[PDB]
């Protein structure tokens, strides 16, 4: 009778190199990821979280151990990457999750001019009637950082909302500064 | 802040012409010191030598 | 305050 939801989210972000690679054939740098809505350390419950890539690659089967959980890389192409998250207590099953690696911007996206493309989804992995040692492990959980966790999902409208503030203050300073300071030496 | 600053800046003028003033008081740097002083010292000097022996 | 008031203006005009 014990249910315990732990939130995360799964993404990646991606990066356009501008051009075409020279002989290579890569466009876009991208780094898929797995982190915690909460500021929590997920290693304290998390073993290891497999990210299945494409055959095209030398290892398709990347692994990490910490609560990052992010493996940058470059790409060509848009393919579905399939995460399987392993717990410590190895009696829980381990979560399987599915997230299609976006690279390109759609039109409306491509004519803002922004660089950075984010697709990163909410989740939630629901520990219902865990073990005995999975519930302390789920309980006992640690803040990762000292610092605010944020996600930038779709992005194009988390960079509207942090210009309006930041080009606000900007301007409002310059002008403070500008014009009043010509007419203080005026003077 | 960014808001009434003149109250912070004309103190910087009035500082200004209080350095002006202090200028022409005694004056800020002494214009062109020690820029030059030749004289040549004697080849040892009795005097120096006296003075060594006393030491 | 003046080189940098010069700056800044310089910066408005490319902004």
């Amino acid at each position: 009778g014990v249910t315990i939801v732990k939130p995360i989210v799964y993404g990646n972000v991606a990066r356009y190199f501008g051009k075409k690679r020279e002989e290579d054939g890569h466009t876009h740098q991208w780094t898929v990821y797995v982190k915690p809505y909460r500021n929590e350390d997920m290693s304290a419950y998390v073993k290891k979280i497999q990210f299945k890539l494409h055959e095209s690659y030398g290892n398709p089967l990347r692994v990490v151990t910490k609560p990052p959980y992010e493996i940058t890389e470059t790409g060509w192409g848009e393919f579905e990457i399939i995460i399987k998250i392993f717990f410590i207590d190895p009696n829980e099953r381990p979560v399987t999750l599915y997230h299609l690696l976006k690279l390109f911007q759609s039109d409306t996206n491509a004519m803002l001019g922004k660089k950075t493309v984010v697709s990163e989804f909410y989740d939630e992995m629901i520990f219902q009637d865990p073990t005995a040692m999975m519930q302390q492990l789920l309980t006992t959980s640690r803040q990762l950082t000292l610092g605010a966790y944020k996600h930038e999902t779709e992005f194009a409208e988390l960079e509207v909302k942090t210009r309006e503030k930041l080009e606000a203050a900007k301007k409002k300073t310059s002008f403070e500064i500008a014009e009043l300071k010509e007419r203080l030496k005026a003077s | 802040k960014s808001h009434a600053e003149i109250a912070e800046q004309a103190k910087h003028e009035a500082e200004i012409e209080t350095r002006i003033a202090e200028l022409r008081k005694e004056g800020f740097w002494s214009l062109k010191r020690l820029p030059k002083v030749p004289e040549p010292p004697r080849p040892k000097g009795h005097w120096d030598y006296l003075c060594e022996e006393m030491q | 305050r003046e080189k940098r008031s010069q700056d800044l203006q310089k910066l408005i005009t490319a902004a």
